[PDB]
């Protein structure tokens, strides 16, 4: 026997080619940029809806001009979510500026790789992170969407869509979206391209939506608003 | 304060002391050793500080244990020396110990004095404590570097006895050890003098003036 | 089968086995003989002698800077036997050993004393699963402060013990028998005596007889504490003595 | 077996000698400062259970450091059926303090016991980190060290009994309090057979 | 050796029965496989070459360090596989680098190759780390014993030399260093003939060009390391070249 | 290391019990029997000493029941050097909270602890368990009297009465019978506990040097720890013999 | 090859061919002037009895290559 | 301390294989219910196997980490999960939940507590040498504005909000059906919240209303933990509803 | 060290209820040279024959009874290299316990540190469990000590066992010829009997070597008294 | 040479019998009165034990 830290006989990491099919078990992050606002929609994942809406959490405030939506293992996801808040918040706290979308991805894509069951100890990894990161916001240029995954491949996107079929969830997105859009538009096209990634329906309890827009920050949608964006598809 | 001498003759030590730990003139303790049998052919005579002094020889003490049992050959005068020196100095010592390390190595019999600071020096004889001068005087003469051994307890019971009532850092009674090279030799009596309380008749408390309070098991 | 047969994974690394000692450790004796060397030591009384051959594989070497004996101490001198890459590595794990004591003591080190902090060395290496055991053991000479001229050896796998002499080698066994024999008919030691002894056995064995450039002989005298090299003139000098014995 | 400071608003030990029994008189003084409230709460405390040792000054790591000494005496106890000497447990204290090393805080110990099996006399006092203490004779400590020396000389009946040492003794403490803020707030004799333990709790302020 | 499925040569904490671990073997045949490094000690210093292969054109002196300045006086040439090199230069750097600042005079170099082949030796005995596919050389110039010149094989074996080859025709290079006598001659003219060795080395039919460093630390630098000056270093090439023919 | 020579020592089952455990428990089965019973006024531990031979200096009090403190008493089912580690710390554990606390130590406190360290063992560190499965008994001033068992896991259940040692699952089920949960006095509990360790030992006719029992019994407002005397084990095993001869015909 | 204390099978047909060879082999039996063009990827699983200078006494090396010997292949 | 290589390692299965072997170990499992009040957030657990011989003390499943938070643990498996791995997450969370507890002013955030609980398990899957527990748990407590929460986490640590959710005996299986139990008349009582818990944990329990173990908590007053002679009551009267409905 | 190094158990259990490597061990102790070791009631006495078979060895240092310290001292069983660091520990424990109490360690207590540093070298990983096993004799407290250290780490208090080569036929000599609190005489005697059981090991005076812990400290005895007491014997 | 077998194959088979009847004409009953025997071994580590 050999490690997953082995290289195959391809010339590339074992370990990093089982973590992107990994992701593909699990959510799905939908992130549309709009130059209107940054909107994230991401499913609940729910086996009812007698699961309590109260607080189910996989969109999150990692500033409060930054939101982040969660794709992947979910699991591997949470304390990745719970750590980029901490750094985000060193870096607002340090340069007293409203944090760059582009800033944020950077940042968490070199902790997605530092795996090896050797020159590591248990702070650092001995396994990679197969979450890929949705991270949308506004800042002083404006609407910025980013796209963050395991081999720590930063991208600028106006549209990313990565799910439970990466390249299904893809797939739709061109064929709904265009480039110069309403908000309300871009908060539909994400509900019928929510529906393809998603082996599962169209529920309130189901989808979470929130919004990041100029001179407002990262809100989370109730009930009633759930709604409003459901009936759009 | 204290009082602690050596004298340079066959064997390695012959030791004097007070038993007494004075602190000036009061007694803090009636009777302790001074000069200390940790092993039986490394003593080590102390003098100044009692903390300072007992800390400085125990950790010679310790690295002497290990040479003594792997070789089965004599303990080594020279490994004590050095060790006190660096050892303290690196604490940089509470306040000052003056001590008198001795062991006879492979070769002939090594004595020496630890200052007030701390060293690794090379005398013959030593003398310890404030009272080095006073302990001093008698050794130098009567001691004309080597003399019958025999001859040196008598003279030493004499020297000892001298520093002790002549001079007030020596209560209770004055103890000698006497080392050849393996011998544990001690009496505690190079003074003539009663050891502690008399009471040929026996009143403390008039007789039943006041009674028993209680009695409990503490199981 | 034995020596190589898995029963925990005492074949691999240093855990106990079926044969009553360990597998890892019996490599570590067997590797003594790879290395090419024998050596014959002979305990005098007014010298510690220790002869070993000296493994010259090429004709562009200089004479004294290729060498097995090296200064532990200037009390102590030794001869590395077995595999050379291992030779290397335990000499300067003992030289900081040496020094160690150096400092504290103030004096130098007891013959007795250095073997014993070696061999502990040595056996830390065979108690680990993390390194294997020594290839080479370091046999050592020495004036003992008082008991006098001392040959003790440390094994690969970290014992000591004190010898009238000693042997380790290619051939370990049969050169302790000639070695004995040497003893018993006892023709007394002096300094050339017992050097004569001590190559005498080393060529009887394995039938060579050598040049002074493929024998080192290294001892520590009573005339100073320090180690020396004797050089190939004095080598050369002892060779010549060897015949018409005894 | 360093304490804070010594104010514990009582510090006094004595320990005076028979021959057919000896005896540790010690203030059961607790609480620092010069209000009191309690004039309770261990201080001696038996370590063989026939054997004791009192660490004396205020009462929290007074308590403290005696119990985790407790615990290593114990270790040599448990093992052999059979407990541990007098003369080697001496030592053990000494070194106990010393561990705090150099600009110390400053406890005084008083042991008191008979030996082990092999019997004779024992008395000992240690204070600061110091030189050892074995001796034969008496031993009174504190940091009115020379008011509690005074009264252990004063003490010793060497032929008659057990008794007469505790009235004695009982005058002993008395005037001693009213000569020092050491001795007082309680006080527990404690003569020791070799066997057991007897704890005698006198009347006096 | 053997090819055992577990352990032994997939381990180098186990040793063969007879004692003998196949690691370290296999990191040998590395140092035969890529060009030579020559190494030869005279007695006012110490002088090296390693010829540098041209595998592109686009490089320039000082691409692929084979040859380190490990002091301002010790040298190290290295031959074989240039990564297990890096690792060895630069703890001999250190080594080096405290003696001088601290003594204040120049290394004995005997010690010296001693500490080094411990540290090669030590990594064999450990199956968590590897041998070092390495042969290398260090090479000064002392006050204390003049020059000296060392092999450290890829086992960690140290033996001294009065001339050295380690490379891919280690039997070509240590004969034409045997019939020359090198052992005792000035620097100088050592630096013409170091480099006439490395031309028979190589061939113009299994190599196209080299570029050559050589290193002085002799007579002309006044016992300093450096690598050779541009013009000293064409000229002892353009003897190489001329001689031959 | 190597990892050809790594299955995983430590890892996770899907039947969610550790390998090497069930493994330490036949282990446990080997050693002799070790039992604690309630009392009403006191708790006691009665053990089968691991020596049986003539040859025994008899330095420790017995083998297999430690003194650990003046409230907390343990034995030891398994192996005997494994036990080594674990009854010593638990000897400082134990004493520093009766000590300090004035309050006597829970049982329940106490394995809480030391399966913390266990259980290190069998989740990572590529180690593995202890051998033992330790009884405590104590009192506390909280429940008041108890009984702990331990497992090489650092899986806790507190009885009243249990057995472990050869022929467990028997004992435990002539135990169920007769106690429950408190109704034997102290001398009761002690003729209880010398007829388990009856059927149970192959020798029925036992000895003083081969049974140890230790009582612990709070008298005259202090706990008191003491170890029982040869003579007093003895007289408690001829009260017995009498009285296993009327039992069962 | 040999190296065998197999009592748990391992042919012993096999074991024979490789020991015959150096029997053929010795000088004994003629093997003084035809040569045996021996070819091994891997010399890190034979014994030394097979192999070994002067028994099959010229021993060729081919190292990896470099530019020039591409040049001329390609 | 920790082994040098990894028990949990990316593998190709999709996850992880402690994941995937710790999902099956709460599966086999026995039933741990949770139902959310509106008094009293009442958890309890299908076996202890009670039989009065023993005794419970912190024998129990449900341990407060807190004055109003306490979480269920059902590591409980084919052959019974570990109270030995439960524990560590247990200790952790305890001290964390004290912490938060003494800086808000109100009852103890439970989000807080379930967000570092799903942490906990997920950090032990990235550390070296470490692999993740194989438990589920219910995680209780009560807001700032006195909200009353039921959460749950699996064993990688991913966290939902529920009304009502039962782990274990098939986790789908046993939460579906609790939907079903669960009335918001039947939770406006004390009595009525705990009779929801129990007829999820009575469906396939060997030798009832023994086995059966659940503790109460107040809104900031300590757990009370209620014996199986005292639940036994509730039992009996349910399992007559229960009987009489079919 | 400049590595990864190792921490996996090269123990795992049996469904059997043994550890495996601890077995192995147990036969190398009893391939040695036979040791013995009695408490009397009135002193200890470790005896053992060291198998040299040259008498080469110049040794008035190092043997196969080594003192401890003063009032401790060590005989061992099986093999040489695993004795050396056990014998060096041994002198540091002796040491950390003198610096506080200041007479040397006690038996009991010696043996329950020294357990405890065996446990872990089976239980942890880079480390393996010894295949050596301990005889301790002390006099310390007016009280004489003989314990018996396992190669796993257990200890056992004994009045007499044996180990080394042939144990099973020494343990059941001792049960017969020596009972409990018997004499100083006895103890000796049946010591040396136990080393006669079985020898094989050059028959000459340096070749048993016999250590006797009393009141008054541990010596070891000279060869030359060694072979008075086995002359006895036929 | 053989080894001790009985797990073989036929080519072990075969291997057994021949070893066992040199000791047999060898050291057994049957001397060699001037016939003197020769071996010739790289590593003798293949061969029965009893020979």
């Amino acid at each position: 026997d050999r490690g997953v830290n082995t290289f195959s006989p391809e010339g590339r990491l074992f370990q990093v080619e089982y973590a992107i099919e990994g992701h593909k078990l699990g959510s799905t992050a939908i992130g549309i940029q709009t130059s209107e606002g940054v909107c994230l929609a991401v499913e609940k994942r729910i086996t009812s809806p007698l699961m309590e809406p109260s607080s189910i959490e996989k969109i999150v405030e990692i500033d409060a001009h930054i939101g982040c939506a969660m794709s992947g293992l979910i699991a591997d996801a949470k304390t990745l979510i719970d750590k980029a808040r901490v750094e985000t918040q060193n870096h607002w706290f340090t340069y007293n500026e409203t944090m760059t979308v582009e800033s944020v991805t950077q940042a968490v894509s070199n902790l997605a790789l530092q795996f090896g069951e050797e020159d590591a100890d248990p702070g650092a990894m001995s396994r990679p992170f197969g979450v890929a990161l949705l991270f949308g916001g506004v800042d002083e240029k404006g609407p910025q969407l980013f796209h963050m995954d395991p081999s720590g491949t930063f991208v600028q996107c106006d549209a990313r869509a990565i799910g439970s079929a990466s390249e299904g969830a893809q797939s739709s997105l061109q064929e709904v979206y265009h480039k110069s859009t309403t908000l309300k538009e871009a908060i539909k096209s994400s509900l019928i391209i929510l529906k393809q990634v998603m082996e599962e329906k169209l529920n309130a309890t189901n989808i979470e939506l929130a919004t990041v827009q100029p001179g407002q920050n990262f809100h989370m949608f109730t009930k009633e608003e759930l709604e409003e964006v459901i009936k759009d598809i | 304060t204290t009082i602690a001498g050596v004298v340079y003759k066959d064997g390695i030590v012959l030791g004097a002391d007070t038993r007494a730990t004075e602190g000036m003139v009061v007694a803090d303790k009636n009777c302790s050793k001074i000069h200390f049998i940790s092993p039986n052919i490394y003593c080590c005579g102390a003098g100044t500080a009692a903390d300072t002094d007992m800390t400085t020889q125990l950790i010679s003490s310790n690295l002497e244990l290990h040479s003594l049992t792997t070789g089965r050959l004599p303990r080594v005068v020279t490994a004590n020396r050095m060790l006190k020196q660096m050892l303290f100095r690196y604490q940089g010592y509470i306040g000052a110990a003056l001590v008198l390390g001795g062991v006879d190595v492979t070769g002939p019999h090594l004595y020496s004095i630890y200052p007030h600071g701390s060293t690794d020096k090379l005398p013959y004889v030593t003398m310890g404590s404030g009272s080095l001068a006073a302990m001093a005087v008698f050794e130098d003469k009567f001691r004309p570097d080597m003399e019958e051994e025999e001859a040196k307890k008598l003279v030493s019971e004499a020297i000892a006895a001298g520093i002790f009532n002549d001079l007030g850092s020596g209560s209770n009674i004055d103890l000698c050890v006497i080392s050849k090279s393996k011998l544990d030799f001690l009496r505690p009596y190079s003074v003539p003098n009663k050891k502690g309380t008399r009471f040929g008749r026996y009143r403390c408390e008039k007789g039943t003036t006041a009674v028993l309070t209680e009695k409990v098991t503490p199981l | 089968m034995s020596r190589g047969s898995s029963a925990g994974f005492d074949r691999h690394i240093t855990i106990f086995s079926p044969e009553g000692r360990l597998y890892q450790v019996e490599y570590a004796f067997k590797a003594i003989n790879q290395g090419g060397l024998t050596s014959v030591a002979v305990r005098g009384k007014d010298c510690a002698v220790i002869v070993t051959q000296k493994k010259v594989p090429d004709k562009l070497l200089d004479s004294s800077t290729v060498t097995h004996l090296f200064k532990i101490t200037e009390n102590i001198g030794c001869v590395m036997t077995g595999m050379t890459a291992d030779s290397r590595s335990q000499v300067q794990r003992a030289r900081y050993e040496a020094a160690n004591w150096k400092y504290k003591y103030g004096y130098e080190i007891p013959v007795d004393m250095l073997c014993k902090r070696i061999a502990d060395i040595s056996q830390v290496y065979t108690q680990n699963a993390e390194m294997r055991p020594l290839g080479c053991c370091m046999i050592l000479i020495g004036i003992d402060e008082e008991q006098g001229p001392q040959v003790y050896k440390c094994d690969p796998a970290g014992y000591y013990c004190g010898f009238k002499a000693t042997a380790a080698g290619v051939k370990q066994t049969e050169s302790t028998s000639f070695l004995e024999k040497k003893v018993k008919k006892k023709f007394d030691w002096t300094f050339e005596q017992t050097v004569e002894t001590a190559i005498t056995c080393l060529s009887t064995v394995l039938s060579i007889d050598f040049k002074p450039s493929e024998i080192e002989v290294g001892v520590v005298t009573v005339e100073n504490p320090k180690f020396r090299i004797l050089t190939e003139a004095e080598i050369d000098a002892h060779l010549v003595a060897l015949a018409e014995r005894d | 077996m360093s304490v804070m400071s010594y104010n514990g608003g009582a510090v006094m030990a004595m320990k005076g000698k028979n021959c057919v029994a000896i005896a540790a008189d010690r203030r059961f003084g607790i609480q620092a400062q010069m209000v009191t409230t309690d004039f309770q709460k261990i201080f001696p405390m038996g370590d063989r259970l026939y054997i004791g040792l009192a660490g004396l000054a205020t009462d929290v790591q007074t308590v403290a450091q005696r119990l985790k000494f407790r615990l290593n005496l114990y270790e040599l106890k448990e093992g052999r059926q059979i407990k541990p000497y007098t003369l080697m447990s001496m030592v053990a204290n000494l070194l106990y303090e010393k561990r705090f090393g150099p600009y110390y805080t400053e406890p005084v110990i008083a042991g008191l016991d008979p030996k082990t099996f092999k019997p004779f006399i024992c008395s000992l006092d240690l204070i600061g980190c110091p030189m050892v203490t074995d001796d034969f004779v008496v031993s009174g400590t504190c940091s009115e060290q020379m008011y509690g020396m005074c009264e252990s000389l004063w003490e010793p009946n060497m032929d008659p009994e057990h008794l007469f040492e505790t009235i004695s003794q009982a005058m002993l403490n008395a005037v001693d309090r009213d000569a020092v803020s050491g001795m007082g707030v309680i006080v527990h004799i404690i003569e020791k057979d070799k066997i057991t333990t007897r704890t005698l709790k006198a009347r006096m302020d | 050796m053997s090819s055992i499925g577990t352990g032994y040569d997939l381990s180098a904490s186990t040793f063969s029965p007879d004692g003998r671990v196949f690691q370290v073997e296999y990191a040998m045949k590395a140092v035969e496989n890529s060009s030579t490094a020559i190494g030869i000690r005279c007695k006012d210093g110490v002088v090296f070459g390693v010829e540098k292969l041209v595998l592109s054109k686009l490089y320039e002196e000082g691409s692929n360090k084979r040859l380190f300045n490990v002091d301002r006086h010790v040298g190290m040439a290295v031959a074989g596989l240039l990564a297990d090199a890096r690792s060895l230069a630069d703890i001999a750097r250190e080594e080096a680098s405290n003696f001088r600042s601290n003594f204040g005079y120049n290394i004995p170099l005997k010690h010296l190759a001693d500490r080094v082949a411990m540290y090669v030796h030590a990594y064999t005995l450990y199956s968590a780390v590897r041998p070092f596919g390495c042969s290398f050389m260090l090479g000064s110039y002392s006050v204390n014993d003049g020059a000296q010149l060392y092999m450290i094989d890829p086992s960690g074996v140290s033996y001294g030399y009065w001339g050295c080859a380690i490379g891919k025709a280690r039997q070509a290079a240590k004969t034409e260093i045997e019939k020359l006598q090198m052992k005792e001659m000035t620097c100088r003219d050592v630096v013409k003939e170091v480099a006439k060795i490395i031309y028979i080395v190589h061939d113009e039919v299994k190599d196209k060009a080299f570029e050559l460093e050589l290193s002085w630390v002799g007579e002309l630098t006044k016992g300093r390391h450096e690598i050779v000056p541009k013009d000293v270093r064409e000229e002892a090439e353009k003897y190489a070249k001329e001689s031959l023919k | 290391m190597s990892r050809r020579y790594d299955s995983r020592t430590t890892i996770f089952s899907p039947e969610g019990r550790l390998y090497q455990v069930e493994y330490a428990m036949e282990a446990i089965g080997h050693a002799g029997t070790c039992l604690g019973i309630l009392a009403n006024d006191g708790v006691l531990l009665a053990a089968e000493r691991r020596n049986i031979h003539k040859l025994l200096d008899e330095v420790f009090f017995s083998e297999k029941i430690y003194k650990l403190n003046e409230d907390m008493a343990c034995s030891v089912a398994g192996i005997t050097s494994d036990a080594n580690v674990l009854t010593n710390e638990l000897r400082l554990i134990a004493q520093r909270y009766l000590l300090q606390y004035q309050e006597p130590i829970p049982c329940e406190q106490l394995v809480t602890a030391l399966c913390d360290i266990k259980q290190a063992y069998t989740q990572f560190g590529g180690k593995r368990p202890f051998g033992v499965s330790l009884l405590y008994i104590g009192w506390d001033k909280h429940y008041g009297f108890q009984l702990y068992q331990s497992d090489p896991s650092g899986n806790y259940g507190g009885w009243k009465a249990t057995c472990i040692g050869n022929n467990s699952a028997a004992a435990v089920s002539m135990l169920k019978q007769d106690y429950k949960e408190g109704e034997m006095t102290l001398k009761s509990a002690l003729a209880l506990a010398v007829k388990v360790l009856n059927k149970t030992m192959d020798v029925s006719k036992l000895s003083a040097e081969k049974v140890e029992i230790a009582t612990l019994t709070r008298e005259n407002g202090k706990t008191v720890i003491r170890v029982l005397k040869q003579k007093e084990v003895e007289q408690l095993i001829k009260k017995h013999e009498e009285e296993e001869a009327k039992a069962e015909r | 090859t040999k190296r065998f204390d197999s009592e748990k099978a391992g042919d012993r047909e096999v074991q024979r061919t490789m020991l015959e060879l150096l029997n053929q082999l010795d000088g004994f039996q003629p093997n003084t002037q035809v040569k045996v063009i021996a070819a091994t990827n891997r010399v890190d699983i034979l014994d030394p009895a097979l192999l070994r200078s002067g028994r099959l006494d010229r021993k060729i090396e081919f190292p990896m290559p470099n530019e020039e010997a591409r040049a001329r292949i390609m | 301390m920790s082994y040098d290589r990894a028990i949990t390692v990316f593998s190709p299965d999709g996850h992880l294989f402690q994941v995937e072997y710790a999902q099956e170990a709460v599966k086999k499992g026995s039933t741990a219910v949770g139902v959310r009040g509106r008094d009293i957030v009442v958890l309890g657990v299908e076996k202890k196997s009670v039989a009065k011989l023993q005794d419970e003390r912190t024998v129990r499943k449900i341990c407060a980490l807190d004055d109003n938070v306490c979480m269920a643990f059902a590591v409980v498996a084919s052959v019974s999960g570990l109270t030995a791995d439960a524990r560590i997450v247990i200790n952790r969370a305890r001290v964390e939940c004290q912490s938060h507890r003494l800086t808000v002013g109100d009852p103890v955030t439970v989000e807080y507590i379930t967000r570092y609980i799903a942490s906990l398990k997920q950090r032990y899957t990235q550390s070296n040498g470490r692999r993740p527990f194989g438990i589920s748990a219910l995680i209780v407590g009560f807001d700032f504005d006195g909200t009353p929460r039921l959460y749950q986490t699996d064993p990688s640590g991913t966290y939902h909000a529920w009304k009502a959710n039962a782990i274990g005996r098939g986790a789908k299986s046993v939460r579906e059906f609790l939907e079903k139990n669960y009335t918001d008349d039947a939770i406006e009582t004390d009595d009525l919240t705990i009779k929801l818990v129990i007829k999820a944990l009575l469906e396939v329990v060997q030798s009832g209303g023994k086995n059966i173990e659940l503790a109460v908590m107040r809104r900031d007053q300590p757990l009370k933990i209620l014996s199986p002679e005292e639940i036994e009551k509730y039992v009996a009267e349910i399992e007559k509803e229960k009987e009489e409905n079919e | 060290m400049a590595e990864r190094g190792y921490s996996f158990s090269l123990t795992t259990f049996s469904p059997s209820g043994k550890l495996v490597q601890i077995e192995y061990a147990l036969a190398a102790v009893a391939g040695g040279a036979p040791s013995v070791g009695i408490k009397a009631a009135n002193g200890v006495v470790l005896a053992t024959e060291k198998k040299q078979k040259s008498i080469l060895y110049d040794e008035r240092s190092v043997h196969k009874v080594e003192p401890i310290t003063k009032h401790i001292g060590l005989v061992y069983s099986g093999m040489g290299p695993d004795y050396r660091v056990l014998v060096h520990r041994a002198r540091k424990l002796a040491q950390q316990y003198y610096l506080v109490y200041q007479e040397p360690i006690p038996t009991a207590q010696l043996v329950q540190r020294v357990a405890s540093v065996m446990q872990e070298y089976t239980q942890s990983g880079g480390v393996r469990p010894f295949g050596v096993s301990l005889l301790i004799c002390g006099w310390n407290e007016g009280r004489p000590y003989l314990f018996q250290s396992d190669p796993s780490g257990a200890y056992f208090a004994w009045k007499a066992t044996a180990m080394g080569k042939n144990y099973v036929n020494g343990k059941t000599f001792l049960e017969k010829r020596y009972n409990e609190d018997l004499e100083l005489e006895d103890a000796i005697h049946t010591a040396i009997l136990t080393l006669k059981e079985s020898f094989e090991g050059q028959m000459t005076e340096d070749n048993i070597e016999v250590g006797i812990c009393n009141e008054a400290g541990f010596r070891r005895l000279t060869p030359t008294e060694v072979r008075d007491y086995l002359a006895a014997i036929a | 040479g053989g080894r001790r077998f009985s797990e073989g194959t036929s080519a072990d088979r075969e291997i057994q019998r021949t070893l066992m009847e040199l000791l047999n004409q060898m050291d057994g009953f049957d001397t060699l009165h001037r016939v003197k025997m020769i071996m010739a071994t790289n590593r003798p580590d293949t061969l029965d034990p009893a020979l």
